Parts: structure tokens; C-alpha cells; sequence
């Protein structure tokens, strides 16, 4: 623990939970949000034998643990799972007391208020942290491009936002969430995998098919042209070394699982592609300055790692809007951390601590006055 | 003012790129070093077990 | 007697178990050599990418 | 042979053969799927010496032969099997021959498309059928039901497939594959009566079980109190006679059985039990229909002839659901054929020869005209 | 007896021999496929910056 005071910047990502001081570049303890839970019962002692298992800890155990999360798209399943893994973040992997150093959260777009007077109730009587501040990802990520100006698609693991935001103002009239992210890519990829052969329905499988998506998959240029030429294709054709050994060979399937945000239609949405999302989004709001929206688009999240969303998405916007201005998009490297190094941003400033939620507001006022303080 | 801080600490790791490049080195220098010594250890070795199982043939005809 | 012939019986186990043995060792060894001095080579070539990244 | 030139009905279900001609209420040469080699090699003469078994002298011939299954959870091993046997069933069972008459077949559920690709090529190359229509057996058990909506539980002998369908549309975005089926029910009563001590690894107590099960089974209605008051249980303790005449007696494992499918944790799977599988299929797809897929679940396949599935179903799932609407479960007597008669109705309707896969399409487009000619 | 003391002394030499021996397989053995893990990791490694190659 540092001498100073420094306040805690933690983002809980839906997907990742990234846990570190303020004044620091990235986050300290980045772990997935799995929670495994003993397959079986208890008979045999000498070791083990504990309940909740987060962190590397559970991707090493994944083969023996119930593999369950605490949180999907948003929804709230179990108070004590996050009471656990935020002690286990706090004591085991951060080193930290909440007692001495204020915590700066990020949560997802558009989170329930319910679920926000719950989880701050929770926390305030659980834990002893001296004050809170809770913030949306857009406008870290926003924070992060350092650009007033743009539409911001978040890209979580449970939920993906657009939300416009212009000289740094908040645009809920033209913010929506769509239900298609990692998990969806997963199944549709397990389908897919299903008709080549190969039919799991565990979750160390999951994970290793979102290891193939992060390594092999594309985003395709043209779709059924793509398909059309990768009907052989040994070279287009590309394989994978699963760690028990065997070579996985996957062809037209790596552009046709991330795709599927762009055309719903496969496993049936009514929504169109997020492409289409993002051109609804901007004709809601005034006219002029959509140009501006086209030019400074941003995408934020750890899916973005992946090739191709770039391309696709200004030659279809190009498409659907008149070719007049020229669009493009920015995107920093390693912009998952991005959230939270905005977080550090907020703590970075001398302005920040007039509005710390402290203990007494809440006693006051109970949960009720964040009502009052965050907006 | 705030994006001003941001590309000057992206610079910071910039340069901060050839740091990490050195533990890296010197991991590839050890393994160098080992690699070099193991050489003269796995030739020595070669010739004592071809002296122990001159040992063990003497022993196998003096039974 | 019987005593001797158990001796016996648990030398020849032994020396055979040691000739095995001294087989694996040196053909194990043999095989972590190819496989080191492999990663060698790719790691010669990575540490040229690194030079060249320098002279940029 | 009929005079007239109508179609061949062939349902390779998984688990058993159902072969017959078009226009038939029943189909006429039905079997298992287990087929008999040679344990020895052959040194007598005068009779027997053949290498191929398959149907009933097979059944009788059990106890020489090593039982291997071509097909186990829709992966086959070796078209040479699947060659000879519909050799056999053509000539020596039905005593037909496929030059002049169509084949309309039935597939498992989500089967390979390589699978079917390689299947329809040797099919094509080895026989002389004019034309070719394969279907999944989801509408088809659908068909013989007559409702267009509803949930299909498919429970074959390798997989348990829950498909919903809702207006005569399939919703493959809510369909789901589980690796539970008569292999594991026969594994677990293997077990569980090796703890009774009778300890048996070959294939003929493997029928022998699969006959217990059919015969004597119970689905308890709750679990550990039935084996609380089974624990002696003279009357509720079942018996029976086998073949060589012991008389072998079992009591909770009747109903310790078929539960293991309802609760997997028994020898380990991350999935729960059937009824969430088609608890989470349902809310998948949109909300307002889910009502109708409670009223309109159809199961189908030849374990249910076992009683206790029903009354299970409706008690949990009105546990899960809100228990507003009234849930019914339909199942006709002698389902296992089902299948088959819709194929039969498949081919009663004039505009089915619209869409008869012909020779000449396969000469053209090769075995690929399928992924154009049937979806 | 002096037989049976000469040929226990030389199955326990030879015992040891075989006990030393599998304790130094076992640790070339660890050695070795360790250095194949990280022999893996870079290769696979380089085929994705060859993957980037392919996303230019
Ligand atoms: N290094 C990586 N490369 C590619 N994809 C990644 C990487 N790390 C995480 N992901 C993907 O990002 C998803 C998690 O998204 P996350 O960053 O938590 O969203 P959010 O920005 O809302 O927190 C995971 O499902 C995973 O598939
Ligand atoms: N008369 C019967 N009574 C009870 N169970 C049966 C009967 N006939 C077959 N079965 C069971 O049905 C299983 C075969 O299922 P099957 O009907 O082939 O599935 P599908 O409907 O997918 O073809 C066998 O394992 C057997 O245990
Ligand atoms: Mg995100
Ligand atoms: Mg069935």
C-alpha cells in the first residue's frame, strides 16, 4: 500500500474486473468474471475443500468447478459472489484495505437503479470504504479517446451500448443496448462447431472457442463471396493447436461467427447490425452535427482486439450515409484497460473530491442520495 | 488538457517498450550461457557413462 | 543358497533396470538438445527483429 | 413390391431402423442399430462364416459376436456398416429395390453438414435411389403430432435434442443438443447394480438392462424420500426374471435410474437436468409465445414409453414457470413410430415431387447442390 | 555366506545406481518439456504476427 491516501480505481467491466490505485497507468489485478463452485461434496480432507473459487485460481480448477457468473448482461444473480470476489481483489490480489482509500466503480450503460441503491447499500454496510463515486463506462472510454465528440460502442461481454455523447454531454434519447456480445458469439461459434463435428456444451470448452475467436477469426469483407471461395481454400483455411493436442481446422467459419452481430437475421433478432444501431442512434439527435458522429465514431471494449470491425464499419456507414465527408475511426491499443485508466484520470484532478459520496451522506439519506449525488 | 497527459504517458511506455526489451535479453543471454555450458556438461557425461558401462561389461564377465 | 540366487535375481533386475535407464538418459538428453538448439535459432532470428526495431 | 412406384420411408433414427414404403401407416422392417462381428477367426466349415451381421440374427447371435454401434451420438465410424445394412434391409427385409423408388430419410438433429455431404456422395455412387429428401426428425415427430407449435424432446439412444418450433417454423437459436441418453441410463445401472453385486461389462447384460429399464423402471415423484421409504420396501421393491432364470431384485434404483438424466450432478455434468434445458430454450426467444411453448410441449422417441416423464415434466416446469396457465403434455401410444408416419405423410401430398433431390442435380452441383436443395 | 555378502553388495550398488539415475531423468524430464512450452509459445507467437501480416 502506497503512504498517500490515494483513492481506488476499479472498473467491473462486464466481462473483466480491473482493481488498482489512482496515479497508476494500468490496473493491477485483472481477472475474467467466472465464478467456480464445487462440481461435488465434500468426503476427502488434507486440502482444498473451499467453496468459492475466483481468479487464476478457477481457470486453473475449471475442469473441476461449476463455472457460474455472477453477472450477465447486467442482471444481478448473487450479492455474496460479488462480496467475495471484491474481498478476494481487495486482500489477496490488490494487497488493499477499503478502509484508508476512496473507490472511484464504473458500471455498465444504463445499469438498474434498483440494482445501483442495492449493491451501494450492500457495500456501505458490508464494507468500510470513506467515500464512492460510481461512473458510466462511455464517458471513461470517452475520458480515454481524450475527445469530447463521438459515439462510443461499447462492446462488453454481456451487452453492447452506442451511446452519442457531443462536446462531452450525455445523449440518453439516442443511447441503446442490444443484446448480442461475447456470450452470443460463443453459442453461434458452438453451433457452427456442432455442424463440423465437434459438439461441447461445457465451459472450458467455451473458453477455448473465445481463444479461437481472439486468435483465428476474421471479419469478412464480402460475406457469400467469402463463403464462395473458401469452399476450398486450403490456404484461406486456417487451423488451430487445442492444448490436448489435436489440429482443429476451421475455414469460412472464423468470418462467419463475428458476422452475425452484423447480420442478426442468422439466429434471429428483429434489431439489424450494430451498424444499423449506430445509424438510428445518430439520425435521432439534430441533423448537423451527425457529420461530426460519422467522423468521430470511437469503439471501446476487449472484444475490439479483434481485426476487421473497422473497415466493416465505416464501408457500411459509408453505405448507409452519403459519401461526402470521410469517416474514420480511432482506437488505441489496448483500449480495455481504457475504462480504467480514465478512472485514474478522475482521481488525477483536485476537483474530484468535492464530490466524494462519503459515509455520513449515506447515513443521512440512506441509498436514496445518490439519487441526488451521482445525477 | 486531460488527453494532453495521455499521449505524453503513451509515450512514457513508448520508450518504456526497449526497457521491457531488456529482461527479455538477458533471459535469452541465460539461456545462451546454460545452452554453451550444458555443450561441454553432456559431452563429459557421454564419456563417464561410457567409462561406468566399461565398469559394468568388466563386472558382467569377472561373474 | 536360496539366499543367493534371490541376490542374484535382484542384481540382474537392477542392471537391467540401470541399462534402460542409461538408454533413456541419453537419448533424452539427445532430444533436449535438438529441441534447445531449435529455440535458439528462432530466438537468434527474434533477437535480429529486435535489433532492427532498434536501428528504427 | 408394389405395382406403383411410389417412395421408400426410412427413419435412421438413432437407436433403431425403421424402413418401409410410402403410404404404409407402420414401417415394415424395423431394428436396432447394433450390428455383430465375428469374435474368432474362422477355421471350421459347412455353415455360418460370414462377416456382417445385422436385425435379428444379430440379436440371436449376441453372445459370439463383438456388438459395436456404427453410430454413437450421430458420429459414424464406418460407411461400410451403413452400406451393408441398408443392403440388408432393402433386399433381405424389405425386399425392394431402390432403382425405382425415391427415399425420403430422417436425420438426427443438428447432424453434421460434412456428415451429410459425404453420406448423400457414397449413398448416390454405391445405390441407384432416382431421388432423395432428407429431414430432420424434429418435424417430423412435429408432423405426427399435427400441431405446428410446440417444443420437441427428441430423446434417441445417443443425444437428447429440445427444438422449439412455433407455427410450423424451427428456432434454431433455442435449440439445444444434450449428450444424456440410453448409453448413460444403461452406464449408471450398470454402476449402481455392480454396487448391488452383479458386476457385468458385455453387451448382452447391456440388453438385458435396457430391458429392466423398459420393463420395471419408475420416475420418482420425490427422490430421497422414495428411497427413505424404500429402504426396505417389500412391496414398492421390484423383481425380475432373467433369461437364465435368477431372479434379480431392485428397488429404488427404479426410479434412481432415469432421474440421473434430471439430476446430472449423479456422475458429473455442468448442464442441470433436462427440464431446465427446455426452461432455458423457451425464455430464449421472445417472451409472449413462451405461454404457448408451456401448453405445447410434445415429447417423442422410444425411452418414452418409460411412465413418470410426463407427471415430472409438468410438476417442474410449473415450478420454474409461473404456474397461471395450465400445462399439458401430449404423447401419442406408440410414438417411436411417429416419425416414420410422417414421413409417409411427407410423401401423401402431390407437391412433395416438387423438391425430390434427382440424379442429375447431384451429377451437376456434385454432393454441395444439397446445401442449396434442402435448406 | 561371504558369496551371498559380495553379491548383496553389488545389488545394492546397482540399486542406487538405478535410483540416482531416475532422479536425474526426472529432472532433464521437467527441463525438457518445459522448454518445450515456451518453444510452443513462441512459435505460436510468431505465426500470429504472420496473422497480422495477413490482417495488413
Ligand atoms: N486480449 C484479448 N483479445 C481479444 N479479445 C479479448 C481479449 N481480452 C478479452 N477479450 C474479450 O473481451 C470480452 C470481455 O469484454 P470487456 O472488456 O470485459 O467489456 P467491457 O469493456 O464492457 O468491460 C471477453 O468475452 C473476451 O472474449
Ligand atoms: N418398446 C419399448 N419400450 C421402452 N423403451 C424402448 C422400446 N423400444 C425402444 N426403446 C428404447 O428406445 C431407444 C431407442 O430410441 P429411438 O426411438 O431409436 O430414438 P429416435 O426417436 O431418435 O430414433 C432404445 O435405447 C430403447 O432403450
Ligand atoms: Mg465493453
Ligand atoms: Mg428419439
Amino acid at each position: 500500500d502506497e503512504d498517500e491516501t490515494t483513492a481506488l480505481v476499479c472498473d467491473n467491466g462486464s466481462g473483466l474486473v480491473k482493481a488498482g490505485f489512482a496515479g497508476d497507468d494500468a490496473p493491477r489485478a485483472v481477472f475474467p468474471s467466472i465464478v467456480g463452485r464445487p462440481r461435488h461434496q465434500g468426503v476427502m480432507v488434507g486440502m482444498g475443500q473451499k467453496d468459492s473459487y475466483v481468479g487464476d485460481e478457477a481457470q486453473s480448477k475449471r475442469g473441476i468447478l461449476t463455472l457460474k457468473y455472477p453477472i450477465e448482461h447486467g442482471i444481478i444473480t448473487n450479492w455474496d459472489d460479488m462480496e467475495k470476489i471484491w474481498h478476494h481483489t481487495f486482500y489477496n490480489e490488490l494487497r488493499v484495505a477499503p478502509e484508508e482509500h476512496p473507490t472511484l466503480l464504473t458500471e455498465a450503460p444504463l445499469n438498474p437503479k434498483a440494482n445501483r441503491e442495492k449493491m451501494t447499500q450492500i457495500m456501505f454496510e458490508t464494507f468500510n470504504v470513506p467515500a464512492m463515486y460510481v461512473a458510466i463506462q462511455a464517458v471513461l472510454s470517452l475520458y480515454a479517446s481524450g475527445r469530447t465528440t463521438g459515439i462510443v460502442l461499447d462492446s462488453g461481454d454481456g451487452v453492447t451500448h452506442n451511446v452519442p455523447i457531443y462536446e462531452g454531454y450525455a445523449l440518453p434519447h439516442a443511447i441503446m443496448r442490444l443484446d448480442l456480445a461475447g456470450r452470443d458469439l460463443t453459442d453461434y461459434l458452438m453451433k457452427i462447431l456442432t455442424e463440423r463435428g465437434y459438439s461441447f456444451v461445457t465451459t472450458a470448452e467455451r473458453e477455448i472457442v473465445r481463444d479461437i475467436k481472439e486468435k483465428l477469426c476474421y471479419v469478412a469483407l464480402d460475406f457469400e463471396n467469402e463463403m464462395a471461395t473458401a469452399a476450398s481454400s486450403s490456404s484461406l483455411e486456417k487451423s488451430y493447436e487445442l492444448p490436448d493436442g489435436q489440429v482443429i481446422t476451421i475455414g469460412n467459419e472464423r468470418f462467419r461467427c463475428p458476422e452475425t452481430l452484423f447480420q442478426p437475421s442468422f439466429i434471429g433478432m428483429e434489431s439489424a447490425g450494430i451498424h444499423e444501431t449506430t445509424y438510428n442512434s445518430i439520425m435521432k439527435c439534430d441533423i448537423d452535427i451527425r457529420k461530426d458522429l460519422y467522423a468521430n465514431n470511437v469503439m471501446s471494449g476487449g472484444t475490439t482486439m479483434y481485426p476487421g470491425i473497422a473497415d466493416r464499419m465505416q464501408k457500411e456507414i459509408t453505405a448507409l450515409a452519403p459519401s461526402t465527408m470521410k469517416i474514420k475511426i480511432i482506437a488505441p491499443p489496448e483500449r480495455k484497460y481504457s475504462v480504467w485508466i480514465g478512472g485514474s484520470i478522475l482521481a488525477s484532478l483536485s476537483t474530484f473530491q468535492q464530490m466524494w459520496i462519503t459515509k455520513q451522506e449515506y447515513d443521512e439519506a440512506g441509498p436514496s442520495i445518490v439519487h441526488r449525488k451521482c445525477f | 488538457d486531460i488527453h494532453r497527459k495521455r499521449m505524453e504517458k503513451d509515450l512514457n511506455e513508448l520508450q518504456a517498450l526497449i526497457e521491457a526489451h531488456f529482461e527479455n535479453r538477458k533471459k535469452e543471454e541465460e539461456e545462451l550461457v546454460s545452452l554453451k555450458d550444458r555443450i561441454e556438461r553432456r559431452r563429459a557425461e557421454r564419456a563417464e557413462q561410457q567409462r561406468i558401462r566399461n565398469e559394468r561389461e568388466k563386472e558382467r564377465q569377472n561373474r | 543358497s536360496d539366499k543367493l540366487k534371490e541376490a542374484e535375481t535382484r542384481a540382474e533386475f537392477a542392471e537391467r533396470s540401470v541399462t534402460k535407464l542409461e538408454k533413456s538418459i541419453d537419448d533424452l538428453e539427445d532430444e533436449l538438445y535438438a529441441q534447445k538448439l531449435k529455440y535458439k535459432a528462432i530466438s537468434e532470428e527474434l533477437d535480429h527483429a529486435l535489433n532492427d526495431m532498434t536501428s528504427i
